RNA sequence: AUAUACCGCCAUCUUCAGCAAACCCUGAUGAAGGCUACAAAGUAAGCGCAAGUACCCACGUAAAGACGUUAGGUCAAGGUGUAGCC
């Protein structure tokens, strides 16, 4: 018996996306990964600070876009250039939403000294794989 | 640190211990438990401790076809602001916890005289709002399994009914109790009993039988007299139509072998119309309110037989020692005729 | 309301399609209806049917088997007029052949096969949620091939469908609406029955195709 | 109102209904058969006692020899025989006021 | 301090294959049971097994291996409920 980011097989009540549906194992097999830089290959560096600069990102972005994820979000780092990729619900008003961009664009540019753009991309209610 | 910190799902079910060890096995906890509370759709996104203005999201982005500006909320303005959502989180808790009344049945604690309302619509479409359920009775039945041990298994009897002579029992059981519940309604509202009634009040005589060791007599008994009857044949009655009778239970109390029984004896009696046509005579009802004057109830359909029945006497029929002693009226005890409540 | 009408007229009159003419107790007995088991083989709520026992075999009654035959072919004729489902079961697969020809020819369905658990309670979760399920069902051979009351005259006195049996004198036409005493084993009887159902049902369909042409006229 | 038009006034009828004034009331008691005399009284010193009877907590009705179809509702229409306070759930008081009145 | 509040993460039977929402039926409508294929009341969402994927193949090895028992281990990876030093 292994727990390790999966779902518990309840009756038939648990909206399930993708990811959260598939396990670990099948990360490479049946899914992507949510970075993709290049600090893990052979003979380059930093992949450390990469890796709490993206978790740090992650959970700030989660925490100044509240209750309008629905999914794990995607990370592609091209040299210099940072992209996000975003999938949100349309709870509160576009204003809000591109005031927020705005405002965490400006605060990660700051912050990593680094060219960094998102997207988001709306959805009305959050895309589920099964009802476990 | 912010690195240590994380989601708020997880936090609430370390805190709540859902399972485990404790949830497991029914032993549970000494009735604490821990209320699930939503913090993130309370307050807008704008509240924090420094004011800011914010034409973003925390102020309208436009005034009188202006542009606006960033501005400050002071100490007076952020100590009312902060006050307001004291009152707001306040009365969302209030509103949160508090009483919960469900009619009190038989009793305190029990689910007898509990209705669940109409049984719910059919799939192709099938309404029955006239029907109205009672929970007669709710039993946590356990039987044990190789690897898991106990498992608890609700058990519940059912009645459905409209108040126009049909009516219906239906058991059901399953792991939990609103499924129980909904199980056994629905399958009551499929199963029914039709019985007849012979002025929407009454049986058409009385009934004395036995089924699984439990023996019932009951009495038919005119109007303005009321229901004086096991609780469960009150609430089945109620269901029924029939206002007022008298019954008596003896040997065994199992109640689904009572309702069993019940409802064959009222399927099995016979109608007046139907006595008359096979016999071949007129029924003649008689009261004591109406003088000596025959009251016809039913006549034969066919044609009407010749001779008259033959006096019969002295017959050969098996009676009751208890109604022979209350009719006698030396039979005397406290515990027979008391003042109960309505019906 | 007058296709109420058209739906009721039949009612009122007795033997309205004719259905009298088809049979005659000249057919039965040469078809060999009138056989039946053993004494050992006997049933109590068919003993009234058998007009006597000879060399330890029960005969049937004629009078009352041509009775219910043509109750039988009347209620029949009547809801094919009414182009009322009729399915037929004939569990012995002796003539589940010729059964289903037969079915295929009247237009009426029939399940000769296995029967399935509950087939006819949980129709709905099997098939879908909106089924007609049928308003008529009848019996070539009512007792599987184990000898216990076929399953499906159960779920018909339950879910208040009506059931046409031929019953031998192992059978149990107590959830019978429309017993027919016969002869469920043998050949010439079994191609008889088809015959007259055939008969009877197609009858009934190209009467009702006949009135509907009328009122389409007036 | 000391009249009887605060009967048919449509808010008796929408807190009421069809049913009896005494239909909707239930006695909060031991187990099983209740006692066989009811309370003294449900009001003291000006002062009301919890889970009161119908016709003291409604103190716009007034009990009176002629307010005879609120009078009546009590007594069957069938048998002449008045319904006893443990069965209509009222104080004994009122009970026998009622008793008196309708005499 | 409490693993006898827990989350998170694992041992175990498992070198198993069953677990099962939702319906129906039998038992006089009890706890409960539902298997007979030349077939007699069972139908099954879904999960798991399996299949496919990784290594050199289709085999093999890995991986996976549910529901649940052992109040199994871990408040000492980390956090957190309760009780305490503050
Ligand atoms: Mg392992
Ligand atoms: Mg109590
Ligand atoms: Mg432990
Ligand atoms: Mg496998
Ligand atoms: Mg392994
Ligand atoms: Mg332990
Ligand atoms: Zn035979
Ligand atoms: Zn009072």
């Amino acid at each position: 018996k292994n727990r390790a980011a999966r779902v518990r097989v309840s009756k038939g009540d648990k909206p399930v996306t993708y990811e959260e549906a598939h396990a670990p194992h099948y990360i490479a097999h049946r899914k992507g990964w949510l970075s993709l830089h290049t600090g893990n290959l052979d003979g380059e560096d930093h992949a450390a600070e990469r890796t709490v600069e993206d978790v740090f990102l992650r959970k700030f972005m989660w925490g100044t876009f509240p209750g309008c994820l629905a999914d794990q979000l995607v990370l592609k780092r091209r040299g210099n250039q940072l992209e996000i990729c975003a999938v949100v619900l349309r709870q509160l008003s576009p204003h809000k939403y591109y005031f927020l961009v705005g405002y965490s664009e400006t605060l990660l540019s700051y912050f990593y000294k680094c060219p960094v753009r998102l997207h988001l991309q709306t959805v009305p209610s959050k895309v589920v794989y099964k009802y476990l | 640190s912010f690195f240590t910190k994380l989601t708020a799902d997880e936090l609430w079910k370390g805190a709540l211990a859902e399972t485990g060890a404790g949830a497991k096995k029914g032993r549970g906890k000494r009735t604490k438990k821990k209320k699930r509370k939503d913090l993130n759709r309370g307050q807008i996104i704008g509240e924090g401790r420094y004011g800011f203005l914010w034409p973003g999201l925390n102020v309208p982005l436009m005034k009188n076809g202006a542009v606006q500006t960033i501005a400050q909320r002071s100490k007076e303005e952020q100590e009312k602001v902060e006050a307001d959502m004291i009152q707001q989180r306040e009365e969302w808790d209030r509103k949160k916890k508090m009483k919960v009344k469900r009619e009190r049945g038989w009793s305190g604690n029990s689910w007898g005289g509990i209705s669940l309302g109409p049984p719910d619509p059919g799939p192709c479409g099938e309404t029955y709002e006239d029907f109205d359920t009672r929970i007669l009775e709710v039993r946590n039945v356990f039987t044990m399994t190789a690897k898991e041990g106990r498992k608890k298994s609700i058990r519940v009897l059912v009645a459905v009914g409209n108040g126009k002579g049909a009516a219906g029992f239906s058991i059901g059981k399953a792991t939990d109790r609103m499924d129980a519940f909904r199980k056994a309604k629905n399958r009551a509202v499929h199963h029914l009993h039709y019985i007849e009634r012979y002025e929407d009040h009454t049986i058409f005589h009385d009934i004395s039988l036995r089924f699984k060791r439990t023996h019932i007599k009951m009495k038919k008994q005119p109007k303005g007299y009321g229901l004086r009857c096991h609780r469960a044949i009150i609430t089945i009655c109620r269901l029924i139509g029939i206002k007022d009778m008298y019954a008596k239970v003896s040997g065994s109390i199992n109640m689904l072998s009572l309702t069993q029984g019940l409802f064959r004896g009222l399927s099995r009696q016979e109608t007046h119309q139907q006595l008359a046509d096979k016999k071949g005579l007129h029924v003649v009802e008689i009261r004591e309110e109406c003088g000596p004057l025959p009251i016809v109830v039913a006549s034969p359909r066919g044609p009407l037989r010749k001779d008259p029945e033959p006096e019969d006497e002295v017959p050969d029929v098996k009676l009751d020692w208890e109604d022979v002693k209350t009719a006698q009226g030396m039979k005397r005890s406290v515990w027979s005729n008391l003042k109960r409540a309505a019906t | 309301d007058f296709n109420d009408k058209i739906l009721n007229e039949p009612l009122k009159h007795s033997d309205f399609f004719n259905v009298k003419e088809l049979f005659s107790v000249r057919s039965l007995f040469d078809a060999r209806v009138h056989l039946g088991h053993k004494a050992g083989c006997r049933h109590r709520f068919m003993e009234p049917y058998i007009f006597g026992s000879r060399l330890d075999h029960d005969i049937i009654d004629l009078e009352q088997t041509a009775t219910h035959l043509q109750l039988a072919l009347n209620f029949t004729a009547h809801m094919a007029y009414r182009k009322g489902i009729i399915l037929f079961i004939s569990r012995n697969r002796q003539f589940s052949y010729l059964i289903e020809n037969m079915a295929r020819d009247c237009g009426e369905y029939a399940h000769t096969r296995y029967f399935r658990g509950g087939m006819l309670t949980n129709a709905r979760l099997l098939f879908g949620p909106t089924v007609r399920l049928p308003d008529l069902i009848i019996f070539l051979h009512t007792l599987n091939n184990i000898f216990e009351p076929h399953v499906a005259v159960r779920d018909a006195a339950k879910m208040n469908i009506p059931t046409v049996g031929i019953v031998d004198t192992n059978c149990n036409p107590c959830l019978i609406t429309y017993p027919v005493p016969g002869n469920d084993d043998s050949p010439l009887a079994v191609h008889l029955y088809c015959r007259l159902f055939q008969t009877a049902i197609t009858r009934a369909k190209e009467k009702r195709q006949q009135v509907e042409a009328l009122y389409r006229l007036q | 109102d000391e009249p009887w038009k605060y009967l048919e006034s449509e808010e008796y009828q929408e807190r009421y209904g069809s049913r009896p004034v005494w239909a909707d009331y239930r006695r909060n008691h031991k187990g099983g058969v209740p006692p066989q005399r009811t309370r003294k009284t449900c009001i003291r010193r000006n002062k009301v006692v919890g889970n009161p009877c119908p016709i003291c907590r409604d103190h716009k009705l007034h009990v009176d020899f002629r307010n005879v179809k609120l009078l009546e509702q009590f007594v069957c229409a069938h048998t002449g025989i008045i319904f006893y306070a443990p069965y209509t759930g009222v104080c004994v008081k009122q009970h026998k006021r009622l008793t008196q009145a309708i005499q």
